[PDB]
């Protein structure tokens, strides 16, 4: 909900 | 062919990292321009006057409704981010205001490529080719028969 | 940068399979749409009211002036083709019943087998230019062609 | 001059 | 005096169509003629070989086909997985889940993007040979390879 | 050794 | 331990081990603490393919290979059935023109070819993890010993 | 060479 | 062996 | 601490997209510069006079010996690349990429290009062990008699 | 004729100041172009994909494998020199780098003439005449039969 | 080995 953890 | 359920309703591409679910229209669209000057998903959102989308589970970020961390707004035309490797989505206003370097998720009328990938030239030539006019009409018809 | 002489005067793309020589203005233009609704060369041809083009030798079709097989007309807005190999013919009269045809310009771009449509990707790297900026630049080109 | 042989 | 790369069965020498048998050291085409498999594959089954080389001037250049992962050259075990690039892999183990895949020999010929199918037009002009004559000839190639 | 770039 | 003991875990029942002809070491057909057999895991990791059974095994000393063409790739060999076995490549040698079952199923050799060590016999072994196998195979390139 | 005689 | 497929 | 087997022998960075295997000396090195003017891997290659490397399996490009497509040369100081959309072909500058047989070397500004081997961030190099130019030369000098 | 063992494997020229030994294929080649556009030795090196050479003992510089003073690299396509009436051979990179006026040993695809003498037209006119295709032809046959 | 004195 509002946060995106992108990989490398 | 019986193409997968998450294939672009305009042209059929179905790579899960490339499609976006329209939560209002309940159909999928890709982030390539094809023969238009903008991406299919954005054009649909403008044309059908929709605003809330969902990414696909097998995309880089899994299934995720885009919304503001702060207020829960789901209007992608207002959402953006400010920068190592965590990302927080924020409305430009007020939630990203000075009182509360920002950049929208939609630039050049497509979603950022790290959010939803642009399909390759090879991949768009092989898809069903459709014109800007054809989209405009087809969107006009979808009010009468969504099927 | 020192870009080649065959680069799109609007955006700089210089892939020889993608640029077209306008015989009248004496400037090259590519067949990508960019941020407008038509390709750069077509928009130029429409705006400057020109009609005769030449392809680059290093394109799939070599250096080639497009013209009707029958009469030699060079008006790209009148030319078309019929399969068989492709034979180019004016829509009228040369392709008439008495003398399956499709125009060379569809959706205000050249068919891609004639002139390659630049990929979305390669147009992103090219100089970004808006429809306002083309009219911007074409208006000036009569007083200063350079 | 009016006839075209297309790529492969 | 046919070029060095002509099909030892029927003579086709279009370089996009012939394949070198690395063991028997002769060339064969990927057309079927009147048989149920292509000349190269039919040869491979009869003479019991497995490793080949493509022609220098073919679309893929001079190339010994082999697995990306382990270097196996057994064309009957190899396949591929897909922007415009393909990776060759053994069916087992190198293409296994733990280590969309499709074999390189389908309907007993090489896929045409690997080795071009000669056209029916081009095979009628080649020396026509029946199934018996080939087995006949493979039998003879053991005593006199020439 | 194992990667193939196909024609256009 | 005997010279034919599994280089991973030490099992040395001759009906249970397999010789890797390339790396020149022996491995068992038990899974231990991993998801596949030691020998198969070894073959995949070191990228090998040719094996030899042990002489005091039920079939004696035998390099596995195709009856028809002589291929020695265990990932391509198989069989079709009273009491004789003919090994055949899947393609071309087992084709329609030339019910087939691979010798390697569920990442181990069939038990009638090379027996699966018992839970009893795998517990009395040197316990080793999948990480550790991966680790150890990596070192074996410079110092195989 | 390709032949296995089953034990019993 | 000489060909590299780059990230997204 | 017990660092993984693929950690930079100079400074400890072990992000697999950041380290490079020196095939000759059989040790790992990262592509960050620290307080030198070049990356640890490059500096090592010049001083120890090595040339052939291998990337780490868990990097974006997997376990991969860099070598010329045409001749198989493995000298990183001679290899470069040419684009093909997101495919790249490596070639010796001469002869294999010559006019008769737009090219760019893999090592620019004494490091590997970042799309081949990631340059660690200034932040991530600060967390790693700090090493000066003096200490490295010493250590390279030391590695000849006792590689350990 | 019974030509010496060090005769150009293509055309027969055998002046020791003009030929170069290929260390991999173990044959000799001259530094003249003959009827081709490059010298025989280079053409072979490009064709057979070799890189390490040796000069003949009776040449001006004696029997010598060309290599970098610094690292021992023997790849002639990377080597060059910098003047001392003495010359030092160095890799292009790193050994001749700024941190470590350089000119390659191969320019216009032949060895520099002070390294390997170019035979005179008189000597090349008398040699066995061979075309570029015949050389291509002949290199292809040489893996099957090097003889 | 890497140094050459050109002929007199
Ligand atoms: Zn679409
Ligand atoms: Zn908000
Ligand atoms: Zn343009
Ligand atoms: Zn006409
Ligand atoms: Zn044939
Ligand atoms: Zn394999
Ligand atoms: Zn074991
Ligand atoms: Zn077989
Ligand atoms: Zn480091
Ligand atoms: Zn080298
Ligand atoms: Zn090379
Ligand atoms: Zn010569
Ligand atoms: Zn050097």
């Amino acid at each position: 909900r509002g946060i995106l953890i992108l990989p490398a | 062919k019986d193409l997968p359920i998450h294939a672009c309703s305009y042209c059929g591409i179905h790579d899960p990292a490339c499609v976006v679910y329209c939560n209002t229209s309940k159909k999928w669209f890709c982030n390539g321009r094809g023969n238009t000057s903008g991406s299919h998903i954005v054009n649909h959102l403008v044309r059908a006057k929709c605003k809330e989308v969902t990414l696909h589970k097998d995309g880089p970020l899994g299934e995720t409704v885009l919304e503001c961390y702060n207020c829960g707004c789901r209007n992608v035309f207002l959402l953006g981010f400010i920068p190592d490797s965590v990302v927080v989505l924020l409305c430009r206003q007020p939630c990203a205001s000075q009182s509360s370097q920002w950049q929208p998720l939609i630039q050049d009328r497509c979603f950022l490529s790290w959010l939803v990938k642009i399909p390759s030239e090879q991949e768009q030539l092989r898809a069903r080719q459709i014109t800007a006019q054809q989209i405009n009409k087809l969107e006009e018809l979808w009010k009468e028969n969504p099927s």
